[PDB]
RNA sequence: CUCUUACUUUUAACCAGUGAAAUUGACCUGCCCGUGAAGAGGCGGGCAUAACACAGCAAGACGAGAAGACCCUAUGGAGCUUU
RNA sequence: CUGAACUCCUCACACCCAAUUGGACCAAUCUAUCACCCUAUAGAAGAACUAAUGUUAGUAUAAGUAACAUGAAAACAUUCUC
RNA sequence: GCUAAACCUAGCCCCAAACCCACUCCACCUUACUACCAGACAACCUUAGCCAAACCAUUUACCCAAAUAAAGUAUAGGCGAUAGAAAUUGAAACCUGGCGCAAUAGAUAUAGUACCGCAAGGGAAAGAUGAAAAAUUAUAACCAAGCAUAAUAUAGCAAGGACUAACCCCUAUACCUUCUGCAUAAUGAAUUAACUAGAAAUAACUUUGCAAGGAGAGCCAAAGCUAAGACCCCCGAAACCAGACGAGCUACCUAAGAACAGCUAAAAGAGCACACCCGUCUAUGUAGCAAAAUAGUGGGAAGAUUUAUAGGUAGAGGCGACAAACCUACCGAGCCUGGUGAUAGCUGGUUGUCCAAGAUAGAAUCUUAGUUCAACUUUAAAUUUGCCCACAGAACCCUCUAAAUCCCCUU
């Protein structure tokens, strides 16, 4: 523990304090770096990678519409509506080697991911979900187990 | 320490190594543990290294009884009547063969 | 440990009856200074570091490792010839003895552990001899665990229980991670 | 700091942290110069534009700050178009 | 009482010990004692000396008078 | 408590052999819970060790301490206990082969001091314990003479060695 | 002195009891058991405890929280000052910070 | 589970029984006697070194006392038997004066003789050969 | 300065009033 | 007071009875000089030195007693006064 | 010439710094399983006292010291002194 | 040899389960435990403060009734310390058990008794035979300190090296703490037995599982994730606050009582002087007879006197011919209980063995008796130069034309 002082006692001023110093944590002026961080839509990134290589595999099937409640029931996305969550976005990486025709429904899809979709036949459709609708969609089980 | 504890002046029995040589070890005997865990050195110096060192020391009568005991040892007694127990417990089989060696060289 | 929870408790220095006043002023007396009568110090005084009762000890290995477990002590029993599969557990009689002469005929050690399908299909033969047994313990297969079979010398499994411990074993082997818990509702699950 | 609240038994969050300091996802923090707002008269343009800069900090105020605040804000974020998305992830880093 | 059993054995023993001190027991024989055999310390008493003994000869050398008469009153006490 | 010095007048010892020496009569007698402290006992007590009994009687009854009148019963009865029944012929022909005194059971009482405060007194009681050997007195031991002095010396001039050598 | 002079009676322990003979049995209900129940669903002990471990802040927190209504008058104010304390001592006291 | 020490009585005989011999209160009280059975320890660690300073110094006194009987000085004995290539150390010679002192005057003899023969050496301008005593016995 | 007084303490009657 | 003396009582000392308290690291517990955390029974150089009671003395054991009341320190208290 | 724990010599080698830091072991106790004249492998914790003017109890030291008490004779009736 | 030592029970602790308890007769709110007479008196009313913010002044968690999760998020705040939801989410629930204590433990408990206080209140200690005591000459013994058996012989931290030999010879300045430094004449300790002091997050490391997934809904994830192991003491103030209990001592007051010889003067807050009240001076006493006394000498002693009984004024107060007096022996403001394990940068203490690395420029600070960051030190890890240094090179102004340094391949 040491030899006498605060150390040995235990009582150490709390933690940040400087010993009477104006501490850093409190001298550097206030920005708005996190503010509004709780109502910030967040949208899981999905890959065409990602993508391509669910169907490669056979855990999203391609023959039949492609949503979120297939995307998590194969394992592809994970979900977190408690999180802010708005759902998944398309993004453009692996738009080179993507070739399967699917007709997938998402929440976001930038400018090339829906070019890269269309391109081999398939159709990509943009749904909005607010948060009660996407926890349901998401796990139906357990919502059809509230009776409601 | 030496104010402590008794002394002697070096010596030998019935001035050995003079006519001839005579091991002064007279007896060993063991006590291992059919099923003791800390008997387990114990009985692997029975099994292979006990019958060799008979061979070595024809002079040596060595007794091996196997009971229960939870600490093996080993005694040995020597010809001028001094007696002098040693514990195996939990001992390798090369600790209990320096061990039993140890014991055989001393007078 | 995971369900072992520990009732031993032992009052503080602020739970001991009495102590409030000081025994005597800070300077003057010429004797050590003290606060109160139940200090850890005093005879009777309250405990400085005791047990703070109830207290659990309460944890879980990943589910994957605890039905590993059973697929290492069922493999270590066929390793060593402690395992022995039956087509079914009836006996002749209910006799215990006959079970007793039994394994001690086939050199199945003090202690046999035998396992049934279903503890409601358990053959009434069996059950009377193992009742009156104590190194014989009869235990359904949903029962089978690391201990138990660790605790026994041998282990008896009927052939029904190979297979329900293959199904319910390799099924951890090539299961996704799961989304909610297994007791509710899945497209393949139970079976 | 509160290590163990009185009401939920867990570690707390020093707020006057988070509304001073940006934690990117690689581990580092984001701040403010000091003074880049008091008495812009007297101060060269030059001085001006270092006030005005976004700085890092070092392995001691990083780790501090990881200390006085909980792991929700270290997972990782999507927000949606971010401006300093780019700036989660370190490239071409050794040692 | 202190739980345990393991410093009471020991204590149990250096009693022992000091009870022996204090009447210390007269002398017996070392053929009376444990982990005695007569023909294998007969043979090893050659072997010590290196010398090649005759059993019979050997046996018979303690063998003494006393003995031999002690050993014949036993059997007439026994009525053997 | 201990009780050991009663136990000791118990000991039947086995029968003499015809050409064994006569064995001096043992006795132990004690008296428990004097009303005495066993520092001023142990005078009295080292006064009459190695006395004859006639002498130790004597001595104890013209002695002014209470302890003395304590004692000198003690050996009345102790004296008229070895005849009636440890079998000796002479009652004179015993001698104080041991005596001592022994702390015993003390009760605590207090003190009244000045100025409110207080000591703890202890009524002390002690032990007296005496042990009678039949026969005569052993003769007290001749003072050193010149002649034991000197052919010690010489011995020890004659002991020794060449230390640290071979 | 604090050493007893006499060995204490021998320690019989039937180790195939009923208890210990079927101890760890069910330990894998849920992994044998179609995941119907949980085994922290077997512990048995305080309402407070099943299936839950914390210190001694955590437990007293917990305890006042859940039975803290049933507790008696002088137990709960024992427990109330314990939180206190441990409060202070976990919270302001110790060698790290 | 509350654990008291049971063989206590053990740990303080091991310090008491090395406490014995000691007089006072510090032979049975073990807090007075730790203190000295430590002590007790330290310095017969420390007396090993006094124990093969002492011998050497007692092999000195002696080896000029027999010395001194041959009209001799202890540096002239030591010095000049080095020169005869005699590596005769101090514990043999102490020996060889009480036990032997037929041989220890020949060593005396001998050393003086050496002693002798350096005095000439110096004296002589060195056109002379080296003293039969002198002569080095050369190694390779 | 002021006065230092201390009251003695009494202890309990009961350690010297044991009897046999 | 110069300048003290005599006697009596209490105490005292001895004998008998009863029997405290502060104190106490261990002590086999000398003197001189020097030394040293700067004032030594314990260290250095010398000197002295069979053992053990009893009654006196108060130079020393930085004597016992009271975690100095003086002084300062504490982001320790309190009483009082006030623009 | 004397003179160290320097260095050499025979053998062996982790075996001489406060605060602090790292590591190898371990007494006793309880529990699982062994063991069965007192142990083993592990799991646990009220887990180790030459020191707090420490707490309680026992007993020393000062110390048989300080201090304390009963007027006298007598036939125990009584009388006498103050 | 004593004194003593030893013991296994009494009971208790933490949970589960279950919702407890009042009265034979007689007495009991008046002075409780008192057979029998005119009441009309009647409950409600924000806790404060210690403490944290290193002062303190706003502020500083305290079951409020579903485990988990949302989440330590929204939000609040000298926007400091710290405080902190909700929508929503949704599980299990078989009393008779114990890696709980075993007479300094476990309840204080053999008992709220003995004892202490006017009261509120504080609050103990301990027992041990055996199948049979209607077997008591019984149940052997050995174990702490303290003694006894048995005092002592030059000289010295009481030991060590030794030695034929205890001593004599040689060598050696107790321990802990605290310090620049202690044999220190600095601290603590008579001694024995028992008791008495390191509690945990954040990451990180190590070892398993699974793997772009991990996890037995929540969470994390650009090799992660889950689980385990492993780090954070004890005693002590003067205080502050709330609620009770105290004027049987003392301060003053109220109701109704009592005492004051003799002499002088005879008028007396008059004099001399008993009882009585007070306590000037000196000696004794100082653990005393006494937590304020004894002996002598003194002040007053018909008065603003002294005194018995009952009553009144209560602590943010009373009362006071002000002495900061007195208010149950300790009043710059009582005492008890509670907040309370108050707090203490201050002091003291901090328990088994062994080995290894290890002495460190400063800066800020109501800060210099402390802390935080550097520096130094430690462990683990990554990969590459580190140290020592050849030339060449690093200022004019100026009185010391300094010892040197920086840089630096080679080695
Ligand atoms: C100086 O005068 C100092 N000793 C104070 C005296 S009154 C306590
Ligand atoms: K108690
Ligand atoms: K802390
Ligand atoms: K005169
Ligand atoms: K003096
Ligand atoms: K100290
Ligand atoms: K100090
Ligand atoms: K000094
Ligand atoms: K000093
Ligand atoms: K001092
Ligand atoms: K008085
Ligand atoms: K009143
Ligand atoms: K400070
Ligand atoms: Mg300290
Ligand atoms: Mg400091
Ligand atoms: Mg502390
Ligand atoms: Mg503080
Ligand atoms: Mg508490
Ligand atoms: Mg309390
Ligand atoms: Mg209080
Ligand atoms: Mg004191
Ligand atoms: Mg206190
Ligand atoms: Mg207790
Ligand atoms: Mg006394
Ligand atoms: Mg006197
Ligand atoms: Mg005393
Ligand atoms: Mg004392
Ligand atoms: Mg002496
Ligand atoms: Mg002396
Ligand atoms: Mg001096
Ligand atoms: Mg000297
Ligand atoms: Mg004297
Ligand atoms: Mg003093
Ligand atoms: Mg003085
Ligand atoms: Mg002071
Ligand atoms: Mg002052
Ligand atoms: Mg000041
Ligand atoms: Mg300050
Ligand atoms: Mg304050
Ligand atoms: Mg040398
Ligand atoms: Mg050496
Ligand atoms: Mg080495
Ligand atoms: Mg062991
Ligand atoms: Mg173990
Ligand atoms: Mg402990
Ligand atoms: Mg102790
Ligand atoms: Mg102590
Ligand atoms: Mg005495
Ligand atoms: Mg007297
Ligand atoms: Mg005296
Ligand atoms: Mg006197
Ligand atoms: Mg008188
Ligand atoms: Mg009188
Ligand atoms: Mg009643
Ligand atoms: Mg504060
Ligand atoms: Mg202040
Ligand atoms: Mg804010
Ligand atoms: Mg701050
Ligand atoms: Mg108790
Ligand atoms: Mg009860
Ligand atoms: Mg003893
Ligand atoms: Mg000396
Ligand atoms: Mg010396
Ligand atoms: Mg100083
Ligand atoms: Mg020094
Ligand atoms: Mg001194
Ligand atoms: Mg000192
Ligand atoms: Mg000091
Ligand atoms: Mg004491
Ligand atoms: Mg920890
Ligand atoms: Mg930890
Ligand atoms: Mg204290
Ligand atoms: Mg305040
Ligand atoms: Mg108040
Ligand atoms: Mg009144
Ligand atoms: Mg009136
Ligand atoms: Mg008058
Ligand atoms: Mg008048
Ligand atoms: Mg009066
Ligand atoms: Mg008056
Ligand atoms: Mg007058
Ligand atoms: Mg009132
Ligand atoms: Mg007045
Ligand atoms: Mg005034
Ligand atoms: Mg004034
Ligand atoms: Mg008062
Ligand atoms: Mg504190
Ligand atoms: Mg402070
Ligand atoms: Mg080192
Ligand atoms: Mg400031
Ligand atoms: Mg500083
Ligand atoms: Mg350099
Ligand atoms: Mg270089």
């Amino acid at each position: 523990r040491g030899h006498k002082g605060e150390r040995q006692r235990g009582t150490r001023p709390r933690l940040g304090f400087e010993g009477g110093q104006t501490p850093f944590y409190i001298r550097i002026p206030k920005y708005g770096f996190n503010e509004g961080h709780s109502f910030r839509r967040q949208y899981k990134p999905l890959s065409l990678n990602r993508l391509q290589y669910l169907i490669d595999l056979g855990r999203v099937d391609p023959s039949q519409p492609i949503d979120l409640t297939q995307l998590v029931n194969g394992r592809g996305v994970t979900i977190q509506p408690l999180k802010r969550d708005y759902g998944v976005q398309l993004v453009e990486e692996g738009a080179d080697t993507f070739t399967a025709k699917v007709n997938i429904e998402v929440q976001l899809a930038s400018e090339l991911a829906i070019a890269a979709i269309e391109k081999n036949g398939g159709v990509v459709t943009t749904a909005f979900y607010d948060p009660r609708s996407l926890d349901i969609v998401c796990k139906p089980v357990p919502f059809f187990l509230r009776g409601q | 320490t030496a104010r402590g504890t008794p002394s002697r002046f070096l010596a030998s029995v019935l001035h050995n190594g003079l006519g001839r040589y005579v091991q002064q070890l007279q007896r060993l005997s063991f006590s291992v543990s059919r099923d003791g865990a800390s008997s387990r050195g114990a009985r692997e110096f029975v099994e292979r290294e006990v019958i060799d060192f008979a061979r070595r020391n024809p002079g040596v009568v060595i007794y091996v009884n196997s009971r229960p005991c939870c600490v093996p040892r080993v005694v040995a007694e020597y010809l001028n009547g001094a007696v002098r127990e040693e514990s195996i417990h939990c001992k390798s089989v090369e600790e209990i063969s320096t061990l039993v060696q140890k014991l055989a060289d001393q007078s | 440990n995971f369900k072992r929870i520990s009732y031993a408790k032992t009052k503080t220095r602020a739970e001991v009856r009495g102590g409030g006043r000081k025994p005597w002023p800070q300077k003057g007396t010429g004797r050590a200074r003290h606060g109160s009568i139940r200090s850890p110090l005093w005879r009777g005084g309250g405990v400085a570091h005791g047990p703070r009762g109830p207290t659990s000890y309460y944890y879980m290995l990943p589910m994957k490792v605890r039905a590993l477990g059973l697929k290492v002590a069922l493999t270590v029993k066929l390793a060593q010839d402690d395992l022995h599969i039956m087509d079914s557990l009836e006996l002749p009689t209910g006799d215990p003895q006959y079970l007793t002469e039994l394994a001690h005929y086939r050199r199945w050690g003090d202690s046999v552990l035998l396992v049934d399908l279903t503890h409601e299909e358990m053959p009434q033969s069996i059950v009377e001899a193992t009742s009156r047994l104590k190194t014989f313990n009869l235990i359904p297969a949903v029962g089978l665990n690391v201990h138990s079979m660790l605790k026994h010398q041998t282990l008896v499994l009927t052939l029904p229980t190979v297979a329900f411990l293959e199904d319910k074993l390799l099924w951890q082997d090539s299961r996704y991670r799961p989304l909610y818990p297994f007791s509710l509702p899945y497209s393949d699950f139970p079976r | 700091l509160t290590y163990f609240s009185a009401r939920k038994g867990k570690r707390k969050t020093v707020k006057a942290v988070i509304d001073r300091f940006l934690r990117l996802h690689c581990g580092l923090w984001v701040r403010r110069k000091a003074g880049y707002k008091k008495k812009l008269w007297k101060k060269t343009p030059a001085r001006k534009k270092r006030l005005r800069e976004f700085v890092f900090c070092n392995k001691t105020q990083s780790k501090l700050l990881d200390k006085m605040t909980t792991s929700f804000w270290k997972r990782r974020n999507w927000y949606v178009d971010d401006p300093y998305q780019k700036y989660h992830d370190r490239t071409n880093l050794k040692v | 009482v202190k739980k345990g059993f393991r410093a009471a054995f020991r204590f149990q023993k250096e009693l022992e010990r000091q009870r022996l001190l204090r009447c210390p027991p007269p002398p017996v024989r070392r053929s009376e004692k444990p982990n005695w055999d007569y023909h294998a310390e007969i043979q090893a008493f050659g072997h010590r000396l290196q010398e090649n003994f005759s059993l019979d000869l050997l046996k018979t050398a303690f063998v003494n008078s006393c003995y031999i008469k002690s050993e014949e009153a036993k059997r007439q006490q026994l009525g053997i | 408590i201990s009780r050991k010095w009663e136990k000791k007048n118990k000991i039947v010892y086995p029968p003499q052999l015809p050409g064994e020496p006569r064995r001096p009569a043992e006795i132990y007698h004690c008296r428990r819970q004097i009303k005495y402290s066993k520092d001023k006992m142990w005078y009295l007590a080292k006064l009459i060790r190695g006395m004859s009994i006639d002498q130790a009687l004597a001595q104890l009854e013209f002695n002014d301490k209470k302890g003395a009148k304590i004692i000198k019963e003690v050996l009345l009865e102790a004296q008229d206990m070895a005849v009636r029944d440890h079998n000796v012929e002479f009652r004179s022909n015993l001698y104080i082969a041991e005596s001592t005194s022994g702390r015993g059971q003390c009760l605590k009482r207090i003190r009244y001091h000045g100025r409110g405060r207080f000591g703890i007194m202890e009524k002390v009681y002690c032990h007296y314990f005496v042990k009678l050997v039949e026969g005569p007195p052993p003769p007290p031991e001749p003072p050193k003479t010149a002649v034991a002095h000197a052919k010690e010396y010489i011995q020890q001039l004659r002991s020794r060695t060449i230390v640290h050598t071979l | 002195i604090g050493i007893r002079l006499t060995l204490p009676p021998p320690k019989v322990v039937d180790r195939w009891n009923e208890k210990r003979a079927m101890f760890g049995v069910y330990d894998n209900i849920g992994i044998l058991g179609n995941f119907e129940k949980h085994p922290k669903e077997l512990i048995r002990g305080p309402i407070w405890l099943r299936g839950w471990k914390g210190n001694e802040l955590q437990r007293c927190i917990r305890k006042r929280k859940m039975v803290g209504s049933r507790m008696f008058a002088d137990d709960l104010h024992n427990l109330n000052k314990r939180i206190r304390y441990l409060y202070k001592h976990f919270n302001r006291h110790g060698k790290f910070r | 589970l509350r654990n008291r020490v049971t063989d206590r009585y053990f740990r303080i005989q091991e310090v008491l029984k090395h406490a014995r011999h000691f007089r006072g209160r510090k032979n049975r009280c073990y807090r007075l006697a730790v203190r000295t059975v430590i002590r007790a320890f330290v310095k017969c660690t420390k007396a090993r070194y006094l124990k093969k300073k002492n011998m050497r110094t007692l092999w000195i006194n002696r080896i000029t006392a027999a010395s001194q009987e041959h009209g001799l000085k202890y540096p002239a004995l030591i010095g000049n038997l080095v020169k005869c290539q005699v590596e005769l150390n101090r514990k043999v010679l102490a020996d060889l004066a009480i036990y032997e002192p037929k041989t220890f005057k020949s060593l005396a003899a001998l050393a003086s003789r050496r002693r002798h023969e350096g005095f000439a050496a110096a004296l002589g301008d060195g056109k002379e050969p080296e003293g039969i005593f002198s002569r080095v016995v050369q190694y390779h | 300065t002021k006065k230092r007084f201390t009251p003695p303490i009494y202890q309990p009657k009961f350690k010297t009033e044991k009897e046999f």
